[PDB]
C-alpha cells in the first residue's frame, strides 16, 4: 500500500532515442522494484526485478538505476519492438502497487489519412436507420478533425467517432467517424459530406455522394 | 512457451457474482505463486491478489479485498479468482499472471477477460459497408462491417474466418446510451474485389449471436 508515483504519463519517441521512465515510492521499498512492459496485445512481460537486474533474453538496451527516491528506466536507443505501456511495480509491502504506467507513442513522419465513405446499406434502410460511414486511414499525427456535412450544412448531433491506438506495425492511426441519422432525414436530403482536416493539408479532405436514384 | 489462458468474464448484474479461470500450462504450476491483475477501461494495471502454490500464503488488494477470492488447483494446472459483491468499479480485464511476470503467450482469440458490470445483453446488428463511392484508396478498394447496437463488449469481427488478416482496421467499441457500435475496415486490391468473396465474420458470444456478411457491390 505504498503508492507508486510514474512519470511521464506519456511520450512519443523516435525510435532511437533514450527513454527515463521514473518511479517514485511514497515510503522505502529497498529496491523491491520491477519494471514490466504491457505488449499492445495484453501481454504483460517482466523486464527487470530487484529495480536493476534484468530478466533473461530482455535487451541489455533497458537497465533500472536507483537514485534516492528515484527509480529509473532507461531504453537507451528505442526499437519499434519496444512499442508498449511501461509499468512499475513495488513487491516489499504485502499489498503490491504498480505505478501509473506510460503510454509510449512512436514519433514518425507526417501521414495524411485515406478517407472513405459508405452510404446506408439496404438492410439498415429497412430497419428505419440511416448510418453514414467514414474511415480515415493511416495517417499521422493523431490529431484530425472530421466535420459532417448533410446538403450544404454541417451536421453536428448524431456522430460517433473512434481512433486506433497507434498501429504497431507502421506508427499510424485510422478513425471511423460515423453520422447516424433515421430513414427520414436521410432519404429527404442528397449530398452526405465527410470532410476531414489534417496537419498533412492545407485544404479538407472532402468525400461526399448523393443519395437519389437507389 | 508458458501459455496461460484467462477464461471466465461476462456481464454481471452489480451485487452479482462471477469466478474466473486461468489455464496455466508450459510449465511446472505447483512450483509457482500466481496473480490476478485487473485493469479498468481508461484507467492502467491494478495489482488484484497473491496465492503461492501452497495456497498458504495470500495476498489480496484493499479493494476487492473481502469480496474476492483467489483459489487454484494444482494437479488441474488452474488458477480461479471467485468475484462477489460486484462493483461496477470491478468492471474491468482480467489477467493472471505467474509469480515472476514472466511474459506468457495467450489464447488464439487474445489477452485477458473481460467482466463487465451492468445491465442488459442486446444483440448487434451488422451491417456491410459496400463502396459505390466507398472510396477505395487508390487501385486498391476498402470495405467495410459495422456491428451497432449491442451489449455487453466484446464481439470478434475477422474477414473471411480470419484468412484476410493484412489491411484490417477495427476500430474499438465506442458506448453511446447503453449501447455499443463497433466497425471493421478491410482495404484489398481493386483486383480482389468483388471477384474474390470478402466476408464480415462477427460474433457476440454474450448473446450467441454469430453472423456472416458477404460485402457485394453497390454502395
Amino acid at each position: 500500500q505504498i503508492q507508486m508515483t510514474q512519470s511521464p504519463s506519456s511520450l512519443s519517441a523516435s525510435l532511437g532515442e533514450r527513454v527515463s521512465l521514473t518511479c517514485r515510492a511514497s515510503q522505502e521499498i529497498s529496491g523491491y522494484l520491477s519494471w514490466l512492459q504491457q505488449k499492445p496485445d495484453g501481454t504483460i512481460k517482466r523486464l527487470i526485478y530487484a529495480a536493476s537486474t534484468l530478466d533473461s533474453g530482455v535487451p541489455k538496451r533497458f537497465s533500472g538505476s536507483r537514485s534516492g527516491s528515484d527509480y529509473s528506466l532507461t531504453i537507451s536507443s528505442l526499437e519499434s519492438e519496444d512499442f508498449a505501456d511501461y509499468y512499475c511495480l513495488q513487491y516489499a509491502s504485502s499489498p503490491y502497487t504498480f505505478g501509473g504506467g506510460t503510454k509510449l507513442e512512436i514519433l514518425r513522419g507526417g501521414a495524411a489519412p485515406t478517407v472513405s465513405i459508405f452510404p446506408p446499406s439496404s438492410e439498415q434502410l429497412t430497419s428505419g436507420g440511416a448510418s453514414v460511414v467514414c474511415f480515415l486511414n493511416n495517417f499521422y499525427p493523431k490529431d484530425i478533425n472530421v466535420k459532417w456535412k448533410i446538403d450544404g450544412s454541417e451536421r453536428q448531433n448524431g456522430v460517433l467517432n473512434s481512433w486506433t491506438d497507434q498501429d504497431s506495425k507502421d506508427s499510424t492511426y485510422s478513425m471511423s467517424s460515423t453520422l447516424t441519422l433515421t430513414k427520414d432525414e436521410y432519404e429527404r436530403h442528397n449530398s452526405y459530406t465527410c470532410e476531414a482536416t489534417h496537419k498533412t493539408s492545407t485544404s479538407p479532405i472532402v468525400k461526399s455522394f448523393n443519395r437519389n436514384e437507389c | 512457451d508458458v501459455k496461460l489462458v484467462e477464461s471466465g468474464g461476462g456481464l454481471v448484474q452489480p451485487g452479482g457474482s462471477r469466478k474466473l479461470s486461468c489455464a496455466a500450462s508450459g510449465f511446472t504450476f505447483s512450483s509457482f505463486g500466481m496473480h490476478w491483475v485487473r485493469q479498468a477501461p481508461e484507467k492502467g494495471l491494478e495489482w488484484v491478489a497473491y496465492i503461492s502454490s501452497g495456497s498458504s500464503t495470500i495476498y489480496y488488494a484493499d479493494t476487492v479485498k473481502g469480496r474476492f477470492t483467489i483459489s487454484r488447483d494444482n494437479p488441474k494446472n488452474t488458477l480461479f479468482l471467485q468475484m462477489t459483491s460486484l462493483r461496477s468499479e470491478d468492471t474491468a480485464m482480467y489477467y493472471c499472471a505467474r509469480g515472476d511476470y514472466y511474459g506468457s503467450r495467450g489464447a488464439y482469440w487474445g489477452q485477458g477477460t473481460l467482466v463487465t458490470v451492468s445491465a442488459k445483453t442486446t444483440a448487434p446488428s451488422v451491417y456491410p459497408l459496400a463502396p459505390v463511392c466507398g472510396d477505395t484508396t487508390g487501385s486498391s478498394v476498402t470495405l467495410g462491417c459495422l456491428v451497432k447496437g449491442y451489449f455487453p463488449e466484446p464481439v470478434t469481427l475477422t474477414w473471411n474466418s480470419g484468412s484476410l488478416s493484412s489491411g484490417v482496421h477495427t476500430f474499438p467499441a465506442v458506448l453511446q446510451s447503453d449501447l455499443y457500435t463497433l466497425s471493421s475496415s478491410v482495404t484489398v486490391t481493386s483486383s480482389t474485389w468483388p471477384s474474390q468473396s470478402i466476408t464480415c465474420n462477427v460474433a457476440h458470444p454474450a448473446s450467441s449471436t454469430k453472423v456472416d456478411k458477404k460485402i457485394e457491390p453497390r454502395g
